């Protein structure tokens, strides 16, 4: 349907534009883990508890 | 020397299967200390490691844990460099460790610290992390496992997607923003260490499971080789997917336009976007709070 058209046309067009040229960094790109300096910004804590069920 | 070591190793594991734990532990250490005193590290390493293995296999965390530390001490005393062999010994010992061992984390830390000091990895050897991650997860230490997997190998990436997927499923009351809280971790973490390959693969595996379980309304958008699974009920996931590709272009304009269209998301991931804008768009100006 067209209940999500507004965002769909944005996401589709933004993708086209964002790919007009082969992005500077390919999808197979991988910064050598040897060169990894920091770990960016800490992620938010999930309020869900983790466990292992069987 | 080689024929003597092998022999005693049986009379040791004989004292272990007999119950004589104290005897087995005391004797081995003193003897091992002797090899170390004469700088015959290599010999001590095999003896100590072997002794630790048997102890752990006999459910004797106490002795097993102790020996691991002792081994590490030698590792640093012999300046053992990080390589397959060096890592292997630790991996083999980590496998026999009890997920509930009161020392678990300490053991893990020690091993990793060693890898850091004798390798070019600021956070430790990748392969090693793959094993460490699994061990931590067995003791329900999710957050610790996540970090190691993040800095692990390809298998870790799979076990990281399983760690996040089994967590998302554990949620009784799922919501539109709930799926993003898990999925976003994959995109952000991998984008920080600039591992686009893992970021794309982890994304594909996680987005496909999400589609085969929740059956959300979507439609794949393809453009110039790239694809964006447009979810009709998950804007957070759409934004996150665009963010990934955007960073790949390293073009300031695209990054700014994406954020200006998703003002709300631009404030939820304020700090995260600030970093990404510095690592992929050379932005020094802080992130102005939208709300």
């Amino acid at each position: 349907t067209s209940a999500s058209g507004p965002e769909h046309e944005f996401v589709s067009k933004f993708l086209t534009l964002a790919t007009l040229t082969e992005p500077k960094l390919p999808k197979s790109y991988t910064k050598p883990l040897k060169d990894v300096t920091n770990l960016g910004v800490p992620l938010p804590t999930l309020k869900y508890k983790y466990k292992q069920n069987r | 020397m080689g024929a003597k070591l092998a022999k005693t190793l049986q009379r040791f594991e004989n004292k272990i299967k007999a119950g004589d734990y104290y005897e087995a532990h005391q004797t081995l250490r003193t003897i091992a200390n002797r090899y170390v005193r004469s700088k015959s590290y290599e010999h001590a390493i095999e003896l100590i490691s072997q002794g630790a293995l048997s102890f752990l296999k006999a459910k004797q965390g106490g002795s097993g844990t102790d020996l691991i530390f002792y081994l590490l001490e030698v590792y640093d005393l012999a300046e053992v460099k990080v390589d397959d062999i060096s890592v292997a010994r630790l991996v083999r010992l980590i496998a026999e460790l009890d997920p509930s061992e009161p020392n678990l984390k300490d053991v893990i830390t020690g091993m990793n610290n060693w890898s850091i000091k004798f390798s070019e990895y600021k956070f430790g050897d990748p392969y090693l992390h793959n094993t460490i991650g699994s061990k931590l997860l067995e003791g329900d230490f999710v957050y610790e496992a996540e970090r190691y997997f993040m800095l692990g190998t390809h298998d870790s990436m799979i076990k990281y997607v399983d760690l996040l997927w089994d967590w998302l499923c554990q949620v009784d009351d799922i919501e539109d923003s709930t799926v993003a809280e898990f999925f976003s971790r994959l995109v952000f973490n991998y984008l920080f260490i600039s591992n686009i390959s893992f970021a794309h693969e982890s994304k594909d595996i996680f987005l496909e499971r999400f589609i085969e379980k929740f059956h959300p309304k979507y439609e794949k958008i393809d453009k110039n080789g790239y694809e964006i699974v447009f979810f009709e009920d998950y804007s957070d996931l759409n934004f996150l997917q665009l963010l990934l590709i955007t960073c790949q272009t390293a073009d300031a304009s695209y990054f700014l336009n994406l954020k200006n269209h998703y003002l709300d998301f631009s404030q939820a991931y304020k700090s995260e976007l600030e970093f990404l804008g510095q690592e992929y768009f050379n932005i020094v100006a802080p992130k102005q709070t939208n709300f």
